């Protein structure tokens, strides 16, 4: 979940 | 997978042809038996008669009270100065050592693997349309004759085996020709080191 | 629609088409997973190999061979083999073709129902019928009634088969098979001078174990002719150039299963299971025992095993003269053979267990439908 | 967005896009500070100049390697690096760039930590990676499995891949490469009389060193035909136009590769690292290795130097076995390439450090995250 | 006449006349060779140091050890390392005093008739002996039965023997000891930034082993503390004045000893190998060698590997009968002690090894008369 908040983020 | 395997199998060939025409082997192994014979007296061993083909790699275990000139070299420096022509062993022997290390039954296993898988392309082609056969039949023919010529000589290096196991009388069932080739070629190196010490020996006492 | 035969074997995996003469996948018993740690992408590698995938790429693999002595004991390894065997080997979906199955003798019923019912729930076969091992070996030699010796990679055991029915309680067990023997072979092969604690060293002693080894008709004569015997000293040679001589030895690792005393235990041997076998079943089958007596496995490839088993039992047997002990060539394969001419057969068609039978019945359907 | 592609190598750095085959910034790492007095008035003139214009301006700078042996010395002076590199050169902006870097093998990790830190603090860039190159080499080869000796500018190491997978246990790395090579050819250049002491002069025996030398395929024959007659001899010539010829010392200086001892240090040449590195892995997993040495890095251009290294293996290994010496004509930038190739793809993009990830982690997940 | 004991191990030679409690002559085993050039003329430049004037002199001198893996390989260096412990070391004529000698199990026949001759043809002696290192160890410790694991520098090696009765299948050897682990503290030394490539570092990194490593008594809490708090870090001064610092490397190293697949071994550890050569005994005689577990060699001189040894055996066997580690402190020379004890028999004069039966039965009287 934290990997995909990132690459939402990123 | 022909352009790799048919000429080492050759020089594979000649080299057991090599093996069963050498003359100077036997005049070697004879005075290298007559030696060891004489060498090891007084113990259960003597009338020794024969020896397997390990014996040449342990010809230089026996060493001098100098610790420098072993038996093979004493062998050498008699047959520099006796036998000339029995110097040759390692000129008729270059060709197995060339073939030393070369694994006879993966590139048989290679050869019947092509051979079989091809026979089934063969099969397959057959019922396919006729343009696939019109391109790639006389291809597949003349890769069967030479799967065929490559077995006749299988064949041919399997009997030269068993008439090298006739000729040399060891132990026949264990004559394993890459076991033979590997350890001929430890002695052939033996030979040329020995051969290089000598001269180094000779040359190093005319120095002082 | 043809049907899909697999023997789940202890050391060697077969799976193929039926009425094929021979199975299309041979495959060891082995799930791979990698020996060191590391990641990367590498192009997508996988996490677990199964079968000739993992005997290919061995060295970066730790193995499992998750059968010990005929019984299933981790489950998950025999799912990833049965998903091996459907999905890549045979390369089929489970959901339409009927699958018939092997069991090793004296399967505890847990296990039954436990294969049946990941049979039924994950791949969700349509029809499935577990056989004892023997009764199929019976059916590669084409008959319906008899004992069968049935000794593979795990559990060597003497079956007694009426009609195609067999009867546990006379069921017998000898805990050795070709297993044991490459054991006691790396054992006295040691003792004869050697040492095995590599893989391909040990790969190696099993394929001397396939091409060398045979039983003699008389172990007391061949060993007072073993010092004098000129063709029972044999060799072999590993590719890096290694030379193993085998010599009486030959037939000392197979005469283990004639004998169990060779290596240390008080069990009785394949000749001596079958008799006791024999005699614990009802007076009237035991004529039709000795008539159809077949051997099966990989462990009765040694040349001479037939008349050996024909002196034996003549030795115990007073009766059993000229009656001739069955040894198909083809006795490796013939728990799959025979399976492929079961499952090939349209008599076999009400045999198989339905999806709505375990449905309504539960597991408990393997101990009354394959018995 | 696009990645960028920045080996870091001890002697040239190359950095780009990724998807590209070529490498659009190829320039070499020194650090240019003045050391005689200046008396034109006006600046223009910086006080430290980095890349080609300290290249150009070589005859009155000291130039300072940042890095040596693979690892980095002085950080400010990479940091200059890094900084003309992204902001100077290749002019994009690290903060809306992912960038892949690489990595010599068995590196202090303290070094990683500080590439780590600079990488995600100053230079802060959304997501960073930190790979062998080694690895990347393979990758540039289009294969799966191989051995790889990277030789770069300070550090040769032999690292071998099976089916994507390094093993750790069998990387070894050696202190001798082409900084070496350049040190041992300006000792030996002394004497004929050609003196070089300053770090400008350097530079000039570094091109002497890739425009004249190469490898001899045997040694001995080599000083035979170089000591009978002078074909062998080759005229360069010298910035300020002086005529120099070099003999032997085309082969004599790239030796040291396969025979240290000419620079005092104990261990064995490239070759026998090499195999005893394949003896270091697995007795099965040999057979792609011999068949896959894929070398890489820029002291591998010399133009004879696959023919010595299939001679000088073939003569180690058993001869039972295929020696296949795969060398590409682009194995300079092969890190870049394959960097480019791996940067390119879906699947890697899950794989990346990124800064959050960095802010729970600290600096230390690169010694968990990246092998 | 006193008689010799010297257990010609292979890290460190111990040897001094019998009857007495400490060898008086205890010295590595290395031959060091000159690897440059002499200038200096006279004053005895000898060719080839043996002993602690290879070890002081070590750090021009390229070191061979004549022993690798248990497996006497280099032979012209042990005769060396033989003629200096007898002419420079104990300086006692040869023939007038009996040598009592050590050898590890499973060794090869033609290694045993190598020794013998030597000792024999070369060195003459009135009488000689060889036997297992595990037995003397035992002998030390003054009990008849239990097992010995005794761990060298090249060989870890399992004997359980019952009253005298050593068992031949139940040994077995792990080729895992304190050469391993010294090779081991090299690669992990570089971590830190650490650099040990000579085989002169090799006696510094060895002995940083012997001073600072520990066994760790379990594996994830310590590397909790060292992770958490530099409390264990601990300083070492080199020869040259430097000092480095090392943490979780004082356990990291012995920890190959439990953890095999730290220097990629797909064996298991220590523990696990004592626990398969317990099962292969026989189940009464079990319960004896469970607490009578016999430490020796210099490599159980970690100070923590008994209570971890013990916590292992513990958990792996079945807790029914009793666990006890036999760790005396002087188990370093427990082989040359339990030879001592041996030698000074009056029952012994007559399973000494005469000239007169080698004379009668050439050098291999040794393998019928020794076990
Ligand atoms: N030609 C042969 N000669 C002797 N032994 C062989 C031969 N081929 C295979 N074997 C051995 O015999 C065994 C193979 O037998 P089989 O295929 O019946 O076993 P399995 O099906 O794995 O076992 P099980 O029926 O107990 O589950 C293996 O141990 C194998 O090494
Ligand atoms: N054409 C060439 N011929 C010979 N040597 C070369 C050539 N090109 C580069 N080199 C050597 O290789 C070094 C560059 O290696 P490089 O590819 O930068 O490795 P890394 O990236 O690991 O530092 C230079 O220092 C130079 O000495
Ligand atoms: N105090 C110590 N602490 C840890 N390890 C030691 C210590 N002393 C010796 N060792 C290790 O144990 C070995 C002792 O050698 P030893 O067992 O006497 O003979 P060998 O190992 O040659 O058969 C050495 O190689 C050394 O690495
Ligand atoms: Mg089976
Ligand atoms: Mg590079
Ligand atoms: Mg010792």
């Amino acid at each position: 979940e934290r990997r995909k908040q990132q690459l939402a983020e990123e | 997978v022909l352009d790799m395997v048919r000429p080492k199998a050759q020089l594979v060939l000649a080299a057991c042809e090599s093996l069963l025409t050498s003359r100077q082997l036997p005049i070697f192994c004879q005075l290298i038996l007559r030696i060891g014979n004489f060498l090891n007296y007084g113990s259960h061993t003597g009338d020794a008669d024969g020896f397997k083909i390990s014996t040449l790699l342990k010809l230089t275990e026996t060493k001098s009270q100098q610790n420098r000139v072993t038996l093979l070299h004493h062998v050498l420096e008699e047959a520099e100065k006796s036998h000339p022509d029995l110097l040759q062993l390692p000129r008729d022997l270059e060709q197995p050592s060339q073939a030393a290390g070369i694994n006879l039954e993966i590139i048989r296993s290679e050869a019947s693997s092509n051979l079989k898988k091809l026979l089934e392309t063969e099969r397959k082609v057959s019922a396919s349309v006729a343009e696939v056969q019109e391109q790639y039949t006389e291809r597949l023919q003349a890769s069967i004759s030479a799967f065929r010529a490559l077995d006749e000589l299988f064949e041919a290096i399997e009997q030269k085996q068993r008439e090298l196991a006739d000729y040399l009388c060891e132990d026949a069932q264990q004559l394993s020709l890459e076991d033979t080739f590997s350890t001929m070629k430890a002695f052939r190196d033996l030979f040329l080191r020995a051969l290089k010490e000598n001269k180094d020996r000779k040359e190093q006492a005319a120095k002082a | 629609t043809t049907a899909l035969v697999c023997d789940n074997g202890s050391g060697l995996v077969k799976a193929g088409f039926a009425g094929d003469d021979a199975p299309r996948a041979v495959f060891p018993s082995i799930v791979g997973r990698p020996r060191h740690q590391g990641v990367m992408v590498g192009m997508g590698q996988k996490d677990s190999y199964v079968g000739d995938e993992a005997q290919s790429k061995r060295g970066i693999l730790t193995l499992k061979y998750p059968i010990e002595h005929g019984i299933i004991t981790n489950w998950d390894d025999m799912e990833k083999i049965w998903h091996h065997t459907f999905y890549n080997e045979l390369r089929v979906a489970p959901e339409e073709h009927p699958t018939l199955l092997t069991e090793a003798p004296l399967n505890p019923k847990a296990n039954r129902e436990k294969m049946t019912q990941i049979m039924f729930e994950t791949f969700n076969v349509p029809a499935m019928y577990v056989a004892i091992q023997a009764v199929l070996s019976l059916y590669a030699s084409g008959r319906t009634t008899g004992i069968v010796l049935d000794s593979g990679d795990g559990v060597t055991h003497n079956v007694p088969i009426y009609e195609g029915y067999a009867l546990p309680h006379a069921i017998m067990r000898l805990d050795l098979a070709g297993r044991d023997l490459t054991d006691y072979l790396m054992k006295i092969l040691t003792e004869r001078g050697y040492s095995f604690v590599t893989t391909a060293e040990r790969e190696i002693v099993r394929d001397i174990k396939e091409k060398l080894c045979y039983v003699a008709l008389d172990f007391e004569n061949e060993m007072a002719t073993a010092a004098s015997s000129s063709s029972l000293e044999k060799s072999y040679e590993l590719p890096d150039g290694q030379v193993i001589t085998i010599g009486n030895e030959r037939f000392r690792c197979p005469e283990t299963l004639f004998q169990p005393s060779f290596i240390g235990m008080e069990s009785a041997g394949i000749h001596e299971t079958t008799y006791n076998s024999i005699m614990k079943c009802d007076i009237d089958i035991r004529k039709d025992l000795y008539a159809n007596n077949v051997m099966s496995g990989g462990t009765t490839m040694y040349p001479g095993i037939a008349d050996r088993m024909q002196k034996e039992i003549t030795a115990l047997a007073p009766s059993t003269m000229k009656i001739k002990i069955i040894a198909p060539p083809e006795r490796k394969y013939s728990v799959w053979i025979g399976g492929s001419i079961l499952a090939s057969l349209s008599t076999f068609q009400q045999m198989w267990i339905t999806k709505q039978e375990y449905d309504e019945a539960g597991p408990s359907i393997v101990h009354r439908k394959c018995f």
